[PDB]
RNA sequence: CCUUCGAUAGCUCAGUUGGUAGAGCGGAGGACUGUACCUUAGGUCGCUGGUUCGAAUCCGGCUCGAAGGACCA
């Protein structure tokens, strides 16, 4: 009976949406919450102060990406990832697996672990669950994740993946001696079917891991079966434990998943507006001198305009890419704040109707999955 | 002396407005390459209230220079009724009146007049070149006296002639007599001793009531030699070149290192000890080395901050040096 | 007044051994749903006239030029 990391004082009446607090060794995070990926944030050039200025609390990392370079031993020597990319808040490290890097760049999978490679030909290694939890102990993060077997993918391979995930969770629990310094999450697998998924959920609710996470969905995901799986998973789990979700970044996906009980969600040049995605490469409003959103409190709207960034977008590319990406992250943070504030005001059916009609015009033009899930949980549009 | 904040298309390279506010020592006057401001002239022609409010920096004064010194130009391509601008726009038939419309839309505080005669990159051909470079200033002064806000805008003169002694001397002598705000030295791209004593004589020939400018010279020792030879203002395209090749400047103002060597991946010290830039304040040199290995867009920003901070601190140091 | 050469995407040029057009810097459309970008448009190749199946490529001349002797200093 481990102490619960999640507390809740919020209960919707017409729906089962939730909003609460998570305690982590660098702060308290309000559920639901969005998490920018640290790899793309470092790729798109937003510094520490610009990302902290919007009010973010959780960033992201990968076991593979730091394991290849600058080396797990150098990171462990410097107590790396919190003093390295200089993230003052908490961070969640993804353990990695069969991501977009796959057998074209991966290697043979054996029982002890999965073999990882690199463009560096001498950098091929074997990522074992003990090896992965050793690396993630060297990273010194705030929420660690057990090593996953990602599927997109159906068949007995997913059953082997979920059974092997049970065994690897056993190996990960028996491996490291940090249940209190860091929190270990458990990836619920199951692919697109519910029976092996259901017995998998039962299996690690027998295990006393403090966190549960739905994985292996985004990439080939149909949203109706997506929300059905989210609903059955959130119904199965106890209400005092958080429910991480993978691969949810769009606004309607996020808010309707909040209506089902989720708490976690996680090339530049396109802004995010309350009416949707507004690609700022557009020459159709290259003469517009208004801000991107008159209500957005991001510095890009309040100091700059649309014509200026339209000019800056490719000329001095890095600065305008910075502007666009910080606007996107500010929009996502404000959307989460709006959803949580509306739920705490017990207005959430009215609020979902309101912004549904706002960024969709009318209830008739909305996608069927959002209306269907909101009607199932008990909200009429 | 003085420096110009080198801006590519409005803002500094790799720096946003908040990150420009992070930089210490940014001058109140910002250089604008006129080549990057071709379509910007149209946008400001139907924006009708200045470029400072347009880019989000109305509290700062502005300067428009035709030549981006990163891409200065060949041994000669300039004409004697037009100046091609290297960058993104303004090649064919840029008249003096086109420059008048451009400066009416931009409304700059200062602006550089046009030029010809890049052969320094004989006598009679240089006479023709200098006479045309006076024709430019005459046209600018004739078309500048009309509008009130343009009357609030200030002409900056251009000195030409080439490597020839007497022709550049008479260029200074016969270009000084016009009622102009300031002066520019052109055709001095690298450096020889010939251009050095040509500069020494020509800035001696000009009156001492006007500022002197130059183009294509930003490396610090040529900056010191042009300061002792008579130039007041300089561009700032050298730290952009330092950051573009992936290096970081190290010389103490009061040279450079390539981080792609493997010797710095263990050190916990910043690039410059005691540096007050953002990169030296929070990050370490090992991370800069690491992200230069993987080639992402963030170390360009951090290095670019560090190079601007170092380079404008060098200008602050040389302003305070001649002050004492 | 005379001798030689240049005028090409919005910008620098290649292409000039004649094949109507590419590269880069700049634009535009999409993907970003746990990261070791993709796709695409734009240029009457300064004007005038000529040769040629055909010009950016070659030229008389003009404009804007550049070098040099300069009809003038
Ligand atoms: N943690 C985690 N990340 C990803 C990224 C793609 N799929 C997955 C998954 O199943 N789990």
């Amino acid at each position: 009976s481990a102490p619960r990391i999640m507390r809740l004082v919020a209960e919707c009446s017409r729906s089962g949406a939730r909003a609460g607090e998570l305690r982590l060794p660098h702060g308290t995070v309000a559920t639901p919450v969005f998490m920018p990926v640290g790899t793309q944030a470092t790729m798109k050039g937003i510094t520490t102060e610009q990302l902290d200025s919007l009010g973010c609390r959780i960033c992201l990392g990968n076991t593979y990406h730091l394991g290849l370079r600058p080396g797990p031993e150098l990171i462990r020597k410097a107590q790396g990832l919190h003093g390295f990319m200089n993230w003052p808040h908490n961070l969640l490290t993804d353990s990695g697996g069969f991501q977009m890097v796959s057998l074209f760049s991966l290697s043979e999978v054996t029982e002890e672990g999965v073999h990882f490679r690199s463009p560096y030909d001498g950098e091929e290694t074997l990522l074992s669950p003990e090896r992965s939890v050793e690396i993630q102990n060297a990273l010194g993060s705030d929420i660690i994740m057990q090593l996953d077997h990602v599927v997109s993918v159906t068949g007995p391979l997913v059953e082997e993946a979920m059974h092997r995930s049970v065994r690897w969770l056993d190996r990960c629990i028996a491996a490291h001696k940090h249940p209190d310094k860091q929190n270990l999450f458990a990836i619920i697998q199951g692919g697109l079917n519910a029976d092996l998924r259901t017995t998998c959920l039962k299996e690690m609710t027998k295990r006393d891991v403090p966190g549960f996470a739905i994985g292996g969905l985004s990439g080939g995901e149909s949203k109706a079966q997506f929300w059905k799986m989210v609903a059955l998973s959130t119904s199965m789990l106890p209400k005092d434990k958080p429910r991480y979700l993978m691969g949810v970044g769009y606004a309607t996906d996020l808010v309707v998943c909040v209506a089902l009980g989720c708490d976690m969600f996680d090339r530049f040049g396109s802004a995010l507006v309350p009416t949707g995605n507004l690609q700022l490469k557009k020459k159709q409003y290259a003469k517009d001198f208004s801000p991107i959103n008159p209500e957005c409190p991001c510095p890009t709207c309040q100091t700059h305009s649309r014509a200026f960034l339209h000019a800056l977008l490719h000329s001095d590319n890095t600065t305008a890419l910075h502007h666009l990406t910080v606007h996107n992250i500010a929009y996502q943070l404000q959307l989460l704040s709006a959803v949580r504030s509306s739920i705490l005001e017990q207005r959430f059916p009215d609020f979902v109707r309101n912004f549904m009609r706002t960024m969709y015009g009318d209830h008739s033009l909305c996608p069927a999955w959002a209306v269907e899930a909101l009607a199932s949980v008990g909200i009429m549009l | 002396p003085g420096c110009l904040l080198y801006t590519r298309t409005g803002s500094a390279p790799h720096l946003t407005h908040q990150t420009l506010r992070n930089i210490h020592g940014v001058p109140g006057i910002a250089q604008l390459t006129l080549s990057s401001l071709a379509e910007h002239h149209e946008v400001l022609a139907e924006y009708k209230k200045g470029v400072g409010s347009f880019i989000g920096m109305p509290e700062s004064l502005f300067y428009c220079s035709l030549h981006d010194p990163v891409t200065p130009g060949p041994a000669g391509y300039v004409t004697s009724k037009s100046v091609s601008v290297w960058g993104f726009g303004g090649r064919v038939e840029m008249t003096v009146s086109k420059f008048m419309a451009i400066q009416e839309a931009l409304q700059p505080d200062w602006f550089q007049c046009l030029s010809d005669g890049e052969a320094s990159c004989s006598i009679k051909r240089a006479r023709k070149s200098v006479d045309r470079s006076l024709l430019f200033l005459d046209s600018c002064l004739r078309l500048q006296e009309e509008s009130e806000v343009l009357q609030k805008s200030v002409i900056i003169g251009v000195i030409e002639g080439g490597d020839v002694m007497e022709e550049r001397l008479r260029s200074a002598r016969e270009t000084a007599k016009r009622p102009v705000g300031g002066f520019l030295l052109d055709g001095f791209q690298g450096v020889t001793e010939t251009r050095l004593h040509l500069l020494s004589s020509v800035t001696a020939e000009l009156p001492e009531d006007k500022p002197r400018l130059i183009c294509g010279v930003s490396r610090p020792d040529e900056v010191l030699e042009c300061i002792e030879r008579g130039v007041d203002l300089f561009e700032s395209f050298f730290p952009y070149q330092v950051t573009e090749r992936g290096c970081a400047l190290t010389f103490t103002f009061d040279f450079e290192i390539n981080l792609k060597e493997k010797k710095y991946q263990e050190d916990f010290d910043p690039l410059v000890r005691g540096c007050s830039c953002y990169c030296c304040k929070n990050h370490t040199r090992a991370y800069i080395h690491h992200l230069l290995m993987t080639n992402e867009l963030l170390a360009g920003v951090l290095l670019m901050m560090h190079n601007f901070e170092h380079y404008f601190g060098f200008f602050c140091s040389i302003r305070e040096a001649l002050k004492n």
